[PDB]
């Protein structure tokens, strides 16, 4: 109940190659074309992607910025607080980004910050304003 | 096997079971208790063994009983019935033997046998063996019929049968002991030689053979599993199924390439999409650098919004560089994934032109074996006789097969040059009307209780008739004759003064440049003692080549062998013969094959004897008077010698059962 190995035969194809007197060469010609069709459409996207590749030449290496490595600190300078509030305003809840910006505050320290200062920096109000965008 | 059991096997019989036939004559026993059956079986097998262990002298009832030892020795009728039964149906005491018991003084019954082909001869002997009067009529000036052999000087080569297809259960094995046949194994190595003259590389030779064998099992799958057996009301042929299977493989190659390249695009497109993301990211990065540059040019000390604007742009920029570097990674992978897919492409083709020409050879070979275009073979039934294959290797008859029929014709009333033109059968008896082949007018009349027809199938099919039946044959017979296949295959015999080929190699192929031409001279044999090369025409070729001068045909051969063996190594031939079996009017072809739309059943139809109507109306049902034998009557051994002779033995037993009666059935 199995063809010899690598021989392929399903009920449906058998019927398909037989029904017409030339149904064979019809079906085999369709695929011949349907192939050359895909073979060409490969050539398109090759050449399309070849030009896109040319535009990226240079990479982004000229626009690379040096690595900042600030060591997390417990204190908040008055400066640091001000950056926070502007960051909150610009970033909302992306605490990662806020921490990245201040330069040397952990993402937890950032979160606490909302709670400890929220009171006085109307971080409620601030945050609605970011929402309105 | 060996023992008694091996005698059964060697006589084509199941050692541990009673056959249908035996049941017919020993109905007491087989319906009887199990014990008795084992006795019977043993007796038979032992008796068989005895005949076999020495087939050069008659095995008598007495001799047989002497060698039995009770409990089997005890019942002497059972031994007698069993012996006489085997005696009757040529299982023992057939062929050429010395006779212990000289013959019945006078002869009972008269039979005319048409054709001195092995089937005919084997019957004749058998009947005369039983004490009937027999006379054979042969249109030819020689016995054997399709056992033709060529002789001239010490050149010897069959144009007819040549091969014994294994001795394992072949009754010709027994004849081989009774007659000196120089039996040589055939070294099955056969190297193929393309059109140009060049051996095919071992590597390919195997690729194609395997694919050929693979394609065949394939067809059998279609037939027996997918039931692919009729197309538009007409029954499927092997040829058709092979094409379909082949196409389907061609088609599957394409389907694979499509799927592969299509998997390439879908990844190519993934790259396209990615690069866009990457270009637009670089564009937003570009500007965002400038912004950061401008902002950091506001020299400090600065107000905190301006400080924020530096910091924020700085981070917003590293954020994008992060994204872009991950997409450069993702790109790296996809650029390699296309190295992979470009590197491993599915096969370009199913078969090259070269491949398909070599494959055409392997098909020609099948058209050789079955002596017909695969166009014509029944898909379902062409290989039905494959279960009854003998064991052991195939052997040629080195001294010429004609040695066998001749040997059988010793002591037989054979009228050569006597062509039958009409067979008359009636409840009273039969008149056969023949003539002289030499002067058509010299007319003969023969009267007999029964006629046995061994006329070849090609003759029976001949339209308008070469032989008239009176009354005509019933439709059930004539329809079977129409449905059955009668193929063709010719031999060219090349006689030389020196062996200019490798003697180590018995046979070797040639590969025709066409599909339409694969049969033409596709195979060559040196199997004989002398320097004789034999060349075969098979397939659709055979029937067309019958309209070409021998000179030309030998031309086309010589050409081939020059190309293969070197233009100067090929001496012209001293002696040449070409067969034309379809042309031959006492043959009209080579041998039967199961045409599409026929079955193995037709072989049985062909064997069924014919009973005339009564003479006076309301007179009792008459005995049957017209019998048939020959290669086309034996369902399990068609188109061979053993089949012919087996049919011969069979009819002889049947006729005797009719006209001498069978007192062993009680
Ligand atoms: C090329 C070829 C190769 C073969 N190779 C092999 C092989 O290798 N191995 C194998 O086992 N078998 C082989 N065979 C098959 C074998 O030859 C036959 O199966 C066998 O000889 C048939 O015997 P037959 O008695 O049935 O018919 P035939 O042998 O044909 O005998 C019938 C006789 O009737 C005669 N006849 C015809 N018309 C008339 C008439 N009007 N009046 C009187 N007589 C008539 C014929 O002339 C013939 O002698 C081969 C056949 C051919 C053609
Ligand atoms: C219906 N069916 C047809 C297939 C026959 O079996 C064959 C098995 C092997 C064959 O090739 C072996 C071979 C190798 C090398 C040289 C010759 C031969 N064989 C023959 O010439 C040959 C042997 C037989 S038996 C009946 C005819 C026939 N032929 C023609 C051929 C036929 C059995 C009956």
């Amino acid at each position: 109940r199995k063809p010899p190995k690598g021989m392929f035969l399903s009920q449906e194809d058998v019927e398909a190659v037989s029904a017409n007197a030339t149904a064979a060469t019809t079906v085999l010609r369709q695929l011949d074309m349907e192939l050359v069709s895909v073979k060409r459409q490969i050539q398109n996207i090759k050449q399309t992607n070849s030009a896109l590749k040319e535009k990226l030449d240079g990479g982004i290496e000229p626009y690379r910025l040096p690595e900042v490595i600030q060591k997390c600190n417990a204190r908040w300078t008055t400066e640091e607080q001000l950056l926070a509030v502007q960051a909150i305003r610009k970033y909302g809840r992306d605490f990662q980004a806020i921490s990245d910006v201040i330069g040397n505050k952990s993402v937890v320290q950032v979160k606490n910050f909302f709670v400890n200062y929220r009171r006085r920096f109307n971080i409620d109000e601030v945050l609605q304003e970011w929402e309105a965008e | 096997p060996s023992g008694v059991e091996g005698a059964a096997f060697q006589s084509r019989l199941p050692h541990d079971r009673m056959t249908s036939q035996e049941a017919a004559c020993f109905p007491d026993i087989i319906s009887g208790p199990q014990q008795t059956q084992k006795v019977f079986l043993f007796i038979r097998n032992r008796t068989l063994q005895l005949w076999l262990d020495n087939p050069k002298i008659q095995l008598t009832f007495e001799a047989t009983l002497q060698q039995l030892e009770a409990p089997y020795n005890s019942d002497t009728v059972l031994v007698h019935r069993v012996h006489s039964y085997l005696e009757r149906h040529g299982l023992i005491n057939f062929g050429i033997y010395k006779r212990i018991k000289p013959l019945p003084t006078k002869k009972t019954g008269k039979v005319i046998i048409i054709g001195s082909g092995v089937s005919g001869l084997a019957a004749a002997r058998q009947l005369q063996s039983f004490g009937m009067d027999v006379t054979l009529l042969e249109a030819r000036d020689r016995v054997g019929g399709r056992v033709a052999t060529f002789r001239k000087g010490n050149y010897v080569a069959d144009l007819g049968a040549m091969v014994v297809t294994g001795l394992g259960g072949n009754p010709m094995a027994v004849v081989s002991k009774q007659v000196n046949m120089e039996l040589a194994k055939i070294k099955q190595k056969c190297p193929l030689y393309e059109a140009n003259g060049q051996a095919v590389p071992k590597e390919k030779d195997e690729m194609v053979e395997q694919e050929f064998n693979r394609l065949l099992e394939a067809t059998s799958y279609l037939s027996h599993q997918l039931d692919f057996n009729v197309l538009n009301n007409k029954p499927v042929s092997l040829g058709q199924a092979l094409e379909v299977v082949i196409q389907l493989q061609e088609k599957h190659v394409k389907d694979e390439q499509i799927e592969h390249w299509k998997k390439i695009v879908k990844t190519q497109e993934e790259l396209k999409e990615l690069l866009n993301k990457m270009v637009n990211l670089k564009e937003k990065i570009k500007e965002l650098h400038q912004q950061y540059k401008e902002a950091s040019e506001v020299k400090p000390p600065r107000d905190i919004t301006a400080e924020f604007l530096v910091k924020s742009k700085h981070r917003d920029l590293t954020a994008l560089c992060k994204e872009y570097d991950e997409l450069a990674e993702t790109q790296g992978k996809l650029e390699e994934k296309l190295q992979e897919l470009e590197a491993n492409p599915p096969s370009d083709v199913y078969l090259s032109s070269r491949d398909r020409q070599i494959l055409d050879w392997h098909f020609a070979n099948l058209e050789f074996a079955n002596a017909t275009p695969l166009s014509t073979l029944s898909l379902k039934h062409w290989d039905q006789d494959d279960d009854f294959e003998f064991t052991g290797s195939h052997l040629t008859v080195r001294n010429g097969y004609s040695c066998v029929p001749v040997a059988l014709a010793e002591g037989l009333d054979i009228k050569l040059n006597t062509a039958v033109r009409q067979v008359r059968y009636t409840a009273s008896g039969c008149e056969v009307i023949a003539v002289n082949t030499r002067s058509t007018s010299q007319t003969f009349i023969y009267k007999c209780d029964a006629v046995l027809c061994t006329l070849p199938l090609g003759v029976l099919k001949q339209q308008p008739p070469a032989v008239q039946f009176v009354p005509p044959l019933p439709e059930w017979k004539t329809s079977a004759v129409q449905r059955m296949g009668f193929g063709n295959l010719n031999k060219v015999v090349l006689c030389f003064d020196r062996v200019f080929w490798d003697p180590s190699v018995n046979l070797f192929g040639h590969v025709g440049s066409t599909t339409a031409s694969r049969g033409e001279l596709f195979l060559f044999w040196n199997l004989y003692k002398a320097p004789i090369l034999l060349a075969l025409v098979a397939g659709e070729a055979a029937g067309i080549m019958e309209n070409i001068s021998d000179d030309v045909i030998v031309g086309r051969c010589l050409a081939i062998l020059k190309g293969i063996f070197g233009s100067s190594a090929v001496p012209q031939p001293k002696e040449t013969v070409v067969s034309r079996w379809r042309a031959d009017p006492w043959a009209r072809g080579s041998y039967s094959y199961v045409a599409a739309g026929s079955s193995g059943n037709d072989y049985d139809l062909m064997a069924q004897p014919i009973t005339p109507g009564p003479s006076i109306p309301g007179a009792p049902q008459p005995i049957p008077r017209l019998f048939f034998a020959g290669e086309h009557t034996i369902r399990n051994y068609p188109a061979t010698v053993h089949g012919a002779l087996l049919s011969g033995l069979r009819e002889a037993g049947r006729i005797a059962d009719q006209f001498l009666g069978a007192m062993y059935t009680l």
